[PDB]
RNA sequence: CGAUGUCGGCUCGUCGCAUCCUGGGGCUGAAGAAGGUCCCAAGGGUUGGGCUGUUCGCCCAUUAAAGCGGCACGCGAGCUGGGUUCAGAACGUCGUGAGACAGUUCGGUCUCUAUCCGCCACGGGCGCAGGAGGCUUGAGGGGGGCUCUUCCUAGUACGAGAGGACCGGAAGGGACGCACCUCUGGUUUCCCAGCUGUCCCUCCAGGGGCAUAAGCUGGGUAGCCAUGUGCGGAAGGGAUAACCGCUGAAAGCAUCUAAGCGGGAAGCCCGCCCCAAGAUGAGGCCUCCCGGCAGCCGGUAAGGACCCGGGAAGACCACCCGGUGGAUGGGCCGGGGGUGUAAGCGCCGCGAGGCGUUGAGCCGACCGGUCCCAAUCGUCCGAGGUCU
RNA sequence: GAAUGCCGGCAUGAGUAACGAUAAAGAGGGUGAGAAUCCCUCUCGCCGUAAGCCCAAGGGUUCCUACGCAAUGGUCGUCAG
């Protein structure tokens, strides 16, 4: 038996392929389904992904934003059914995989260390040229 | 600690009794299919230098 | 209510190993009193009865 | 507990194990065959095989990689020009370990020979 | 994870600025308070002429933790500070405003005033 | 009182009703019954189940006679489910339906010879303030001259784990018959690849 | 007294019940809710902190409750050493003085190796009349045993009102326990990258040693883990405690009792989980083996051991898997995963650098595949079955 | 027959604690009855205001060489103060 393929087989039925591809340093808008009262709505949360923590179906990212003067930091399962969509708002070029370090930086300093990934931006516009 | 110490001398009987487990087991030997000398299995024959039916080692 | 416990200074294997100190507390008033002066808890229970008499003689005075 | 942990310690700290494996690889690749203790011999197999395979790849990058471990330029020439071509069609298994019959006198240590395969 | 000795920012306008937890009110021996839990705290720093003052023993609800709180949907949320809102014994906020975001769990535990007064609920 | 043999394959989590639910996956079916224990014959009622096919060259003669009498093909494990008498000659994961609630028995992970803090959650000693070579030591193990001995069952260091454990009242989240797969919610004893037994829960 | 180490703390408990809480009950100056008091009850539980060497006690914030005692006021061959109880020094006091104080003050050496009993774990031997391979029964023993809040019943019973139920249901917690690693979060001694200084290879480039037993730093798979996840306390059955009865004499009435019968606790017995036939009372079932002279000798059968490749098994031992008619480990290949765009070359810049090739290169353990390397070849044990 | 007696011998503890700085080792060759431990070569590590070099005190042949390994060397020893 192949336990890995058995796991992958149980997971196959929840795997998701519609979400766009992004990398630490990119700025991302996650439209996330949320339950309150008495309804469910969609709440956008937009920030820099500082982490993508890979394990196949079980990969998760972490997105960071400043919400009225306070740092907020959300962890999403990549394949969560509660993610309506993910929108790439900006491509940033980081020099490492984990960006914990921006927790300690002013907005200026972050904005200097994570400059626009001009290559992958050019890629994004070379695509979305639809036929 | 406070330096523990034998309370009584161990008797000859109890000494040798703990020693009931100390006898050596003889080495496990097989004949070399080449020179018929006895040797440990799964080792290169120290007498003729063969192993797996071929010369491996100057002896 | 009379409590009994060990003294707090010199004495040896004594003081350590003997409940010689007493504390008498008049329940309705809240007045507490101790004595540790001697070695017997009954010298101390004696003395603290005196001191406790005199302190309720001083409140009833203050009234 | 040692659950699913790979690699021996050989009662050496990190850098000393490293130097151990490097030196013994130099000794194999120089003489084609050495005698060591059975545990050390079993550890050599993988770390020499990596170097040989990398020599089979032959590019500059493999030479510099191998040469981090072996340091000796001449020895690495011997590796690429002379040892490696010998194993072009062999896919792994470049070394063998064969246990020796007699133990070392001073410490009773069991011994084995490590070879480059034909 | 709030426990006795932990300071928290106060996220309201009661006048307190920093409080020290001295007890998490959740059973006889809860080790930790998270979002939505109630703590008894001492006021360690306050602005002049506030509704509360330094030395006061108050109650507050934890609205924000630096230890990330897990949610049944598999997601989690984490903030940069440990924050509380000072309340009365009707769980009612004792000031008129609350500052910064608060966790959505507050809604489920019956802190409706505080949730609505919040600039953002995450 | 139904049950089946199986192997622990691994853990993941699925999404059910906008909830991440952790699951252990178990390869349970299929199990041929190779003997039945009857009150007549044996003093109780049970069914011995076989599981995992074995290379016949590894099966000795008495075991082969045992399998042959059942008209059954050599198998790696023989384990007996008590107070169960399946009506067919083969037990599969069909016996469980999602929402059913099960007890899972496995061999816990073995921690070898374990200290008193790991085995029994003792507090150990201080790590400063004069503490002398007792940072992970049990402390006192008795009294004095009365009773002048140590209780039986006194918690002390020793081997821990690699031992039968049953976890009870686990939800069957899903069953996948075409793979003989059983998704149970939560944690199951032992390592991946370990043998387990899945039974109907005794909890009401 | 040829030595029985002492206060407090820590650790680890265990026992008693004159019961702090929880469970059951009688009386109440018990309307309800909440109390008071007494009876039954030791299964489990019985918080954190300020002060002081303190036990004790006072206080803060909680709680169902913050119980009282025994065990050399349990426990220093388990720890501590703040207090008392050496030598120094000082204050007050006493003494002419040397000195002295159940008076204070600052300081002040706590001993690596467990023989026996005992305890926690693990084996070897023999036995269990024939010898083997599996699967079991459970005598007996261990574990566990807690509790709160909210909602419906119902703002109903009760009550002038405020308050506010019995019974019966539901939901969610605290602490504890067992297991687990999918998620969250750790570590991850060389898995990747960056950095300084120096010495070296080979001058450049590219690399190596050392700066720790990782030089430093940023990360980090498996594994092991909690702060993270699952689940447990039951249900139910039986016999009882206090207590409440039915029927009922002695004793025309009465009486729970003398003959009988019933109800009745978190407690008792079972039930749940784990161990367990050395249970010498050694159990049961399925299957296999069939010559020299109640002994002995030899060679074998079923089968087992040795030896070897190994293992979330493990101190050794044991256990488990595999041993060429084989995927056991090592290599190699694919995947996962970590890191985060190698070297080389080309182009831009005076240059440090930048850009492309390029998610590149490197790459432990994880999931698989592949006989390339290694488990070669073998050897030894092991029945011949006691009598009525 | 005892004096924690005196002298001596031999036991128990026990094949147990320990083998004296965690600066570190590996291989090839030689010698030899015998080699992890002696010699040689290559690789690796450590010291380098020293763990290198010179002088004084103290020590008193320990210096060099040949031939040796019973004991001394905390193992071994063909080696050595
Ligand atoms: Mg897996
Ligand atoms: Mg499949
Ligand atoms: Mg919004
Ligand atoms: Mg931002
Ligand atoms: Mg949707
Ligand atoms: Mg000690
Ligand atoms: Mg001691
Ligand atoms: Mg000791
Ligand atoms: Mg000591
Ligand atoms: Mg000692
Ligand atoms: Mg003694
Ligand atoms: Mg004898
Ligand atoms: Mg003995
Ligand atoms: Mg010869
Ligand atoms: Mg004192
Ligand atoms: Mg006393
Ligand atoms: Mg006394
Ligand atoms: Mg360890
Ligand atoms: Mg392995
Ligand atoms: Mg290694
Ligand atoms: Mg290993
Ligand atoms: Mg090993
Ligand atoms: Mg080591
Ligand atoms: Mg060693
Ligand atoms: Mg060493
Ligand atoms: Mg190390
Ligand atoms: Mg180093
Ligand atoms: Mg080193
Ligand atoms: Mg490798
Ligand atoms: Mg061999
Ligand atoms: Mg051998
Ligand atoms: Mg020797
Ligand atoms: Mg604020
Ligand atoms: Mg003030
Ligand atoms: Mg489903
Ligand atoms: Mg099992
Ligand atoms: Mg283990
Ligand atoms: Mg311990
Ligand atoms: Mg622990
Ligand atoms: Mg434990
Ligand atoms: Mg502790
Ligand atoms: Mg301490
Ligand atoms: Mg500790
Ligand atoms: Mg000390
Ligand atoms: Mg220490
Ligand atoms: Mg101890
Ligand atoms: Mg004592
Ligand atoms: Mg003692
Ligand atoms: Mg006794
Ligand atoms: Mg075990
Ligand atoms: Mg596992
Ligand atoms: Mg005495
Ligand atoms: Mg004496
Ligand atoms: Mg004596
Ligand atoms: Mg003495
Ligand atoms: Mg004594
Ligand atoms: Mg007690
Ligand atoms: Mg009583
Ligand atoms: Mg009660
Ligand atoms: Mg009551
Ligand atoms: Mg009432
Ligand atoms: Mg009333
Ligand atoms: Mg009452
Ligand atoms: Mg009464
Ligand atoms: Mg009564
Ligand atoms: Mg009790
Ligand atoms: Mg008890
Ligand atoms: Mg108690
Ligand atoms: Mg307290
Ligand atoms: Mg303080
Ligand atoms: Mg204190
Ligand atoms: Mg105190
Ligand atoms: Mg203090
Ligand atoms: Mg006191
Ligand atoms: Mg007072
Ligand atoms: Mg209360
Ligand atoms: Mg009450
Ligand atoms: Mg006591
Ligand atoms: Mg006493
Ligand atoms: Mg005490
Ligand atoms: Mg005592
Ligand atoms: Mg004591
Ligand atoms: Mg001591
Ligand atoms: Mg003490
Ligand atoms: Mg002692
Ligand atoms: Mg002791
Ligand atoms: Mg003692
Ligand atoms: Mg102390
Ligand atoms: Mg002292
Ligand atoms: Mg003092
Ligand atoms: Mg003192
Ligand atoms: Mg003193
Ligand atoms: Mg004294
Ligand atoms: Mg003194
Ligand atoms: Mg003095
Ligand atoms: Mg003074
Ligand atoms: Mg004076
Ligand atoms: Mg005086
Ligand atoms: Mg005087
Ligand atoms: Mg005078
Ligand atoms: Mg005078
Ligand atoms: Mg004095
Ligand atoms: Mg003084
Ligand atoms: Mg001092
Ligand atoms: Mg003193
Ligand atoms: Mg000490
Ligand atoms: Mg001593
Ligand atoms: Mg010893
Ligand atoms: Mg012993
Ligand atoms: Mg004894
Ligand atoms: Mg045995
Ligand atoms: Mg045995
Ligand atoms: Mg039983
Ligand atoms: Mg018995
Ligand atoms: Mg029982
Ligand atoms: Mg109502
Ligand atoms: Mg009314
Ligand atoms: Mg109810
Ligand atoms: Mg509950
Ligand atoms: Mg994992
Ligand atoms: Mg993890
Ligand atoms: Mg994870
Ligand atoms: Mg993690
Ligand atoms: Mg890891
Ligand atoms: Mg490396
Ligand atoms: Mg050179
Ligand atoms: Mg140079
Ligand atoms: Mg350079
Ligand atoms: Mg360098
Ligand atoms: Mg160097
Ligand atoms: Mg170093
Ligand atoms: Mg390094
Ligand atoms: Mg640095
Ligand atoms: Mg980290
Ligand atoms: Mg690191
Ligand atoms: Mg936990
Ligand atoms: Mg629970
Ligand atoms: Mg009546
Ligand atoms: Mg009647
Ligand atoms: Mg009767
Ligand atoms: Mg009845
Ligand atoms: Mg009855
Ligand atoms: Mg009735
Ligand atoms: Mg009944
Ligand atoms: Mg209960
Ligand atoms: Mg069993
Ligand atoms: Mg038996
Ligand atoms: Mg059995
Ligand atoms: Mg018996
Ligand atoms: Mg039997
Ligand atoms: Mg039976
Ligand atoms: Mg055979
Ligand atoms: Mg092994
Ligand atoms: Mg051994
Ligand atoms: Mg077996
Ligand atoms: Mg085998
Ligand atoms: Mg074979
Ligand atoms: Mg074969
Ligand atoms: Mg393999
Ligand atoms: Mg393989
Ligand atoms: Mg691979
Ligand atoms: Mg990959
Ligand atoms: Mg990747
Ligand atoms: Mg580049
Ligand atoms: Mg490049
Ligand atoms: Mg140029
Ligand atoms: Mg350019
Ligand atoms: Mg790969
Ligand atoms: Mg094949
Ligand atoms: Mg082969
Ligand atoms: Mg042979
Ligand atoms: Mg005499
Ligand atoms: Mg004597
Ligand atoms: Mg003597
Ligand atoms: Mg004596
Ligand atoms: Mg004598
Ligand atoms: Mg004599
Ligand atoms: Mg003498
Ligand atoms: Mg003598
Ligand atoms: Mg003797
Ligand atoms: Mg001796
Ligand atoms: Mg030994
Ligand atoms: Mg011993
Ligand atoms: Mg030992
Ligand atoms: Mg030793
Ligand atoms: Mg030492
Ligand atoms: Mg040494
Ligand atoms: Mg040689
Ligand atoms: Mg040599
Ligand atoms: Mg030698
Ligand atoms: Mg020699
Ligand atoms: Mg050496
Ligand atoms: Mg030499
Ligand atoms: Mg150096
Ligand atoms: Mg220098
Ligand atoms: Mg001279
Ligand atoms: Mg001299
Ligand atoms: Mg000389
Ligand atoms: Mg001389
Ligand atoms: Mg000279
Ligand atoms: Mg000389
Ligand atoms: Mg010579
Ligand atoms: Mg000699
Ligand atoms: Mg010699
Ligand atoms: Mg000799
Ligand atoms: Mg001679
Ligand atoms: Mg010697
Ligand atoms: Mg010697
Ligand atoms: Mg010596
Ligand atoms: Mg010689
Ligand atoms: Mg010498
Ligand atoms: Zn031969």
């Amino acid at each position: 038996m192949n336990r890995g393929a058995l796991i992958k087989l149980v997971e196959s039925r929840y795997v998701r392929t519609d979400l766009p591809e992004f990398r630490p340093g990119d700025t991302v808008r996650v439209s996330y389904k949320v339950k309150e009262g008495n309804r469910t709505r969609i709440q956008d949360f937009e920030g820099i992904v500082i982490r993508i923590r890979r394990n196949g179906f079980n990969t998760t990212f972490t997105v960071r934003k400043v919400s009225y003067g306070v740092g907020v930091e959300r962890i999403f399962p990549l394949h969560s059914p509660l993610i309506q969509k993910i929108d790439i708002v900006q491509r940033g070029r980081a020099r490492r995989a984990k960006l914990y370090f921006i927790r300690n930086l002013s907005d200026r300093e972050i904005r200097r260390k994570l400059r626009a990934d001009r290559k992958r931006i050019d890629q994004d516009r070379a695509a979305e040229r639809a036929a | 600690a406070k330096h523990p110490v034998p309370k009584k001398k161990t008797s000859k009987a109890r000494r040798d009794a703990r020693r009931s487990h100390h006898a050596l087991t003889p080495p496990t030997l097989v004949p070399c299919p080449e020179c018929k000398a006895m040797k440990p299995p799964h080792t290169v024959c120290p007498e003729c230098g063969y192993y797996a039916g071929r010369k491996v080692l100057e002896v | 209510r009379i409590d009994v416990y060990r003294t707090s200074g010199a004495g040896g294997q004594h003081v350590n190993r003997t409940e010689s100190a007493v504390r008498i507390t008049h329940i309705p008033t809240g007045i507490v009193t101790q004595c540790q002066n001697d070695r017997s808890q009954h010298k101390n229970k004696d003395q603290a009865m005196k001191q406790m008499k005199a302190k309720l003689y001083e409140l009833e005075m203050q009234k | 507990m040692r659950h699913l942990k790979s690699g021996r310690k050989l009662n050496r700290h990190s850098s000393h194990r490293l130097a151990l494996y490097r030196n013994q690889a130099k000794s194999l690749l120089t003489h084609g065959r050495i005698t060591t203790t059975v545990p050390k011999a079993k550890e050599l197999r993988g770390f020499v095989d990596h170097l040989i395979h990398l020599a089979k790849r032959g590019d500059l990058h493999a030479r510099r990689l191998v040469l981090r471990d072996l340091q000796d330029v001449k020895l690495v020439r011997k590796l690429f020009d002379e040892i490696a071509p010998r194993y072009r069609d062999r896919q792994g298994g470049y070394t063998r370990v064969l246990k020796l019959a007699e133990r070392r006198r001073g410490d009773g240590a069991p011994l084995a020979l490590v070879e480059l395969v034909e | 994870m709030i426990q006795p000795q932990t300071y928290l920012e106060v996220a309201d306008n009661t006048g307190a600025r920093k409080i020290m937890c001295i007890r998490v009110l959740k059973g006889s021996n809860a080790k930790y308070a998270t979002v939505g839990d109630v703590i008894v705290a001492s006021v360690k720093e306050a602005i002049p002429r506030g509704a509360v003052k330094e030395g006061d023993v108050v109650k507050a609800v934890v609205v924000r933790t630096k230890k990330e709180i897990k949610r049944p949907d598999g997601s989690a949320i984490r903030f940069d500070d440990n924050a509380a809102v000072i309340i009365n014994n009707q769980l009612e906020p004792r000031g008129t405003r609350v500052f910064g975001p608060v966790a959505r769990e507050l809604r489920e535990k019956g802190f409706m005033k505080i949730v609505s007064l919040a600039p953002e609920v995450l | 009182m139904k049950g089946i043999l199986g192997v622990k394959v691994g853990m993941t989590r699925i999404f059910r009703d906008d909830r991440a639910v952790p699951v252990t996956v178990i390869l349970a079916g299929p199990c041929p019954v190779v003997q039945r224990r009857t009150p007549e014959k044996d003093g109780y009622t049970a069914v011995q189940l076989g599981f995992l096919p074995q290379n016949p060259k590894r099966v000795n003669r008495p075991l082969k006679g045992h399998f042959a009498k059942a008209g059954v093909e050599p198998v790696r494990i023989l384990r007996e489910i008590r107070d169960f008498n399946p009506e067919g000659d083969t037990v599969t994961v069909e016996i469980f339906k999602p929402g059913e609630r099960v007890d899972v028995t496995g061999t816990s992970k073995g921690r070898g010879f374990a200290g008193v803090m790991k085995r029994w959650n003792f507090a150990g000693g201080p790590d400063s303030h004069g503490a002398h070579k007792i940072h992970r030591h049990p402390g006192s193990i008795g009294n004095r001259k009365t009773p002048g001995r140590v209780y039986k069952g006194k918690k002390m260091a020793g081997h821990y784990g690699a031992e039968r454990v049953t976890v009870m009242n686990l939800e069957v989240v899903d069953v996948i018959p075409e793979e003989n797969l059983l998704l149970v919610k939560g944690a199951v004893p032992g390592p991946n690849g370990g043998l387990v037994i899945v039974r109907e829960t005794k909890k009401a």
